[PDB]
């Protein structure tokens, strides 16, 4: 009766169903986990939300087209307007975070397409003007849910002021490296002819035990359009993609007022 | 340990289908020879003790190259010649650069050698005895140098190694030496916060690793006075990671760098050449 | 305090002392033929058997 | 400070900061006093109301003429730099009444109290380099 | 060396001081607690925030002077816009908490006045029109922070529409009944020439398990002077009362939304 | 020999004040 | 006479043989974790409970 199929995840008062997944993965095959009093740090009581906040909170949807060149999304940034768990990130100096990642796509028989689904731990990505280096804006860098687009085309600015943007050049996974192997960190492909969805679980990873969530994303999320969506009686049409991640495991340290970032 | 041997296996006819399987998952291909074919018994003595990560890093690599000269300076600009300041990287070369970026974190000893050279700049103006280097590491926060001659070479503390022109290279470790608990090769973030209705700018700021690395500095000068005769000399600095561990494997890099950061460059994004056919042997 | 090994095969020990008082100062870690492929090969919730479906 | 001449030495440092006030005025004078760490990345508290968000305690002026506040250590690195750094910033002490000093007639209505910084058996230093704060005509 | 003058309370990142206290109350006897599975109602895991929102807030200071009637404050409206226990207290339909009441208020060896700290559970108050009964406007009734005043006189409105707020009647404690039997409630009083400070701790206290934080104030909090503030070389001096309270063993339960409360 | 480690601990309410001395002590 | 000792851990021992008769000769002194800070910050006649007041 049980299937590799069929999976039910349930986060606090929220819960997922997929009756065409494809396994599960468990990043680096480590699950979340609180921090250790052996691997600690700050050394003040932390905040553990549990519930409140390590629960699946479902982004604005995409549109996957035919032009399509993929998107991209960063963690915890993602998250930092989300209910409880903006709150708790925003009135702390410090917080840890695992997640759930499930990406949801479904379609028909009929249709064709596969994205690939990756997370990346420190996705530093270029900028995009070749006056300076390194040279990204911290509201350009720190979309939110909205994310961001890849391009298949790389345009640096004329003028350097101009240029503070990710140039999220799709086959170099938009920092100087070849797309095709992005398959070294952590993934899984939704292609429309076996699965509906993607669940990546994902450890805290990082060089240290806690940081500052609002300077510092631990990962990225890239969805790419491998193989380009396609269906025969029209092929301008569009399908949803939805990404819902619920924040596992979450601990938060250095309370004081609410951290309110530059929105300009 | 050995890489696998392949044992003796024959012919299949089952529901067993080690061939297929469904890669959605987010699973490589696991299927092995002995799957697919049939296979004599080949016992493999081979192992991968030179692909180790020790192995690997295993080697002393330039990643720098300093100018230090002697002679009697008479201007400003001649004055800041007899000495050279260096933020120390390994982003000024892309070799080590490069394979140490197959990884996102890492944690190891350094070692650190140095090749010193020289050549008379002119032949017209006698010689020049044998010099003697100073090389002083300075750490965030200690005083740099203004003049190859002031009061920090006195160097109390940094450590400071003297070399002889013409001794073996000189050569010493340094401990891992990280704030964090490994070093960062990415960091995909910044310094501070910058927060709403502030006056701070927010046009000129930078992202990542260089918003919030500093190894310090390595000061190079001449410890002898000027001879009549002009001496020019080069500093090359080795590194040779020890004791290393690494984590959370990456794509290497594709395209040339053009700075400390991973951004490329328009003239230079187009690393593959292009087959005839799809069907070129 | 001299450590004996086995030394990498040529065409059968040597000997090590450590000189200095900080491990920084020491050698080459000795050869770690430590892996686990399958953290990235295979990092997947639910275990798959070769010879079964993938997907059942 | 004693602590900060020591720091000058070392490049980087770890663990709890101790500030522990003297009050200096008559004995006829009472006060709250509000003493706050406030860890870093937010706006820095120019009010009572933001400062007492953060790590902090209310000081009654009294018998026991002393007070001490903690900085905790609060830190994303294991160890932060001996210099003006962002990423190794450690946040904002403020002090607030949180009453008044009240004094009765025929009482100085200004005084003053002294702060003293120490460490705490949590702190350590690391990386020997040399100090910024003395030099020499060569 | 102890003594019942002295003490120090911590929650959390904060602590309280005191060396002129004089003992301390526990409300009923009963020190505030969690709530037990035997007598628990919604069966959803509660948020149970911890150190985040269990914690010393201040509140503005009011100043004391020889014609002050007193003061009043609801709870959990006065902490309402608190920290993480405001966001919490908002983003879930129900919160039980009990408290930590400090009240603060120095002077001199030569100053003299008494104020009774009254702790009154299901403190409903008077409105103040004659047209209309039990007629009170949320706004009215939940001031925050900023609390509200007693008066010595009562004047109701000429129109409906103008009384809809507490008739804070100082001698008939803002509700008919008299202020000199204030002391059936949990109460300290802070008499200037022998202590400069009160404290209660408060258990939770209705008839449910757990109830609507944003519909309804379990306690009231009224500070009266019993003795009026005198002060022989200046009558018309002013000397701050300053009100600090800390919720404890705070739980939540009915995640959704923000609730974002109607200001006018 | 290690710097101080930090122990568990929660809140009080107590007629012990550590945070309270008086330094003319010297000390 | 070779003294084996512990190393400081790096990123485990090591071996010292001393060649001079003068005790001047040798290398730097063991790490000495001795410590008494309270001679300097608490150097009073009468015991001081911390909890306790200060004075009383
Ligand atoms: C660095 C360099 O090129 N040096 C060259 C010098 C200088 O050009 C002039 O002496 C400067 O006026 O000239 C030479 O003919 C010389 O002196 O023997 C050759 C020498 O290699
Ligand atoms: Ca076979
Ligand atoms: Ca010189
Ligand atoms: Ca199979
Ligand atoms: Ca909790
Ligand atoms: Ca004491
Ligand atoms: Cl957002
Ligand atoms: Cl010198
Ligand atoms: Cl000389
Ligand atoms: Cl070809
Ligand atoms: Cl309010
Ligand atoms: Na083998």
């Amino acid at each position: 009766g049980y299937s590799d199929r069929v999976r039910q995840i349930t986060l606090g008062n929220s819960t997922i169903t997929t009756q065409e997944a494809a396994n599960a993965v468990v990043a680096y095959g480590e699950w979340p986990s609180y921090l250790d009093d052996k691997e600690a740090n700050p050394i003040d009581a932390p905040t553990e939300p549990d519930v409140s906040s390590n629960r699946f909170y479902t982004l604005d949807s995409v549109q996957w087209k035919s032009t399509s060149r993929g998107w991209w999304w960063k963690l915890p940034d993602a998250l930092k307007d989300m209910g409880m768990f903006g709150q708790n990130m925003y009135y702390h100096y410090l917080g840890r975070s695992g997640y759930t990642v499930h990406v949801q796509c479904n379609a028909s028989k009929f249709h064709q397409g596969a994205l690939g689904v990756f997370a990346i731990p420190e996705y530093v990505m270029a900028c995009n003007t070749e006056a300076k280096t390194s040279y990204v804006s911290y509201v350009n860098a720190n979309p939110g849910e909205k994310g961001g687009v890849f391009d298949n085309a790389y345009n640096p600015s004329a003028e350097a002021s101009e240029g503070r943007k990710f140039a999220a050049l799709d086959y170099l996974l938009g920092c100087g490296v070849l797309a095709g192997n992005a398959f070294v960190y952590p993934h899984q492909i939704i292609n429309l002819r076996t699965n509906n969805s993607a669940t990546l679980v994902l450890p805290y990873v990082n060089s240290l035990a806690i940081d500052c969530m609002a300077k510092h994303n631990n990962w990225g999320l890239v969805i790419l359009p491998l193989c380009k969506l396609d269906y025969a009686p029209n092929s301008s049409t569009e399908i949803p993609i939805t990404v819902t991640i619920a924040p596992m495991f979450t601990e938060f340290n250095g309370l004081r007022n609410i951290t309110v970032p530059a929105t300009q | 340990p050995t890489a696998q041997s392949t044992p003796l296996t024959s012919g299949v006819n089952s529901q067993e289908v080690p061939a297929l399987t469904a890669v959605e998952t987010g699973a490589s291909g696991q299927a092995v020879p002995s799957d697919v074919i049939e296979t004599r018994h080949v016992v493999n003595y081979k192992t991968r003790s030179e692909s180790t990560l020790e192995s690997f890093f295993g080697r002393s690599a330039c990643v720098t190259i300093l100018e230090v000269e002697n002679f009697n300076a008479t201007t400003d600009a001649d004055r800041k010649k007899q000495f050279t300041t260096w933020a120390i990287t390994y982003t000024d070369t892309v070799q080590l650069r490069r394979k140490l970026e197959f990884f996102t974190y890492s944690r190891f000893d350094l070692e650190m050698t140095f090749v010193i050279t020289e050549r008379y700049y002119a032949s017209n103006t006698g010689h020049a005895r044998n010099q003697v280097y100073q090389l002083m590491y300075i750490p965030p926060g200690a005083p740099r140098p203004t003049a190859w001659d002031d009061y920090t070479w006195q160097s109390s503390s940094n450590p400071s190694v003297f070399y002889t022109y013409g001794s073996a290279p000189p050569r010493m470790s340094i401990p891992y030496v990280g704030i964090a608990n490994a070093y960062s090769h990415f960091y995909d973030g910044f310094a501070r916060v910058p927060l709403k209705d502030e006056t701070v700018d927010s046009g000129d700021t930078y992202y990542g690793l260089v918003t919030i690395n500093d190894f310090g500095t390595l000061a190079v000068r001449v410890v002898n006075e000027y001879n009549p005769a002009r001496i020019t000399s080069k500093i090359r600095v080795y590194m040779k990671p020890k004791h290393v561990r690494c984590w959370c494997p990456r794509p290497p890099r594709a395209v040339p760098y053009r700075g400390e950061g991973v951004d490329f460059k328009q003239d230079s994004i187009t690393p593959l050449t292009a087959v005839e056919n799809i069907n070129t042997f | 305090g001299a450590q004996v090994s086995s030394q990498k095969v040529g065409a059968v020990n040597y000997t090590t002392i450590n000189y200095y008082k900080d491990s920084a100062s020491n050698a080459a870690s000795k050869l770690d033929f430590s892996q686990d492929p399958s953290k990235f090969t295979e990092p997947v919730k639910d275990i798959m058997i070769k010879t079964a479906p993938a997907l059942n | 400070t004693m602590l900060g001449e020591i720091l000058n030495y070392y490049t980087h440092w770890t663990g709890s900061l101790r500030f522990t006030f003297l009050f200096c005025g008559s004995m006829m004078a009472t006060g709250k006093i509000l003493l706050s760490y406030s860890p870093p990345g937010a706006k820095p508290p120019t009010t009572r109301k933001d400062a007492m968000l953060g790590t902090h305690i209310i000081w009654d002026l009294g018998l026991q003429s002393s007070c001490t506040m903690l900085a905790p250590w609060i830190s994303n690195t294991v160890y932060r730099r001996c210099i003006k750094d962002d990423f190794t910033e450690g946040g904002y002490i403020t002090c607030f009444y949180q009453t008044r000093i009240v004094v009765p007639s025929g009482t100085p209505t200004s005084m003053f109290m002294l702060a003293f910084v120490s460490a705490c058996p949590d702190f350590s230093v690391r990386l020997l380099r040399d100090t910024n704060h003395i030099s020499q005509r060569t």
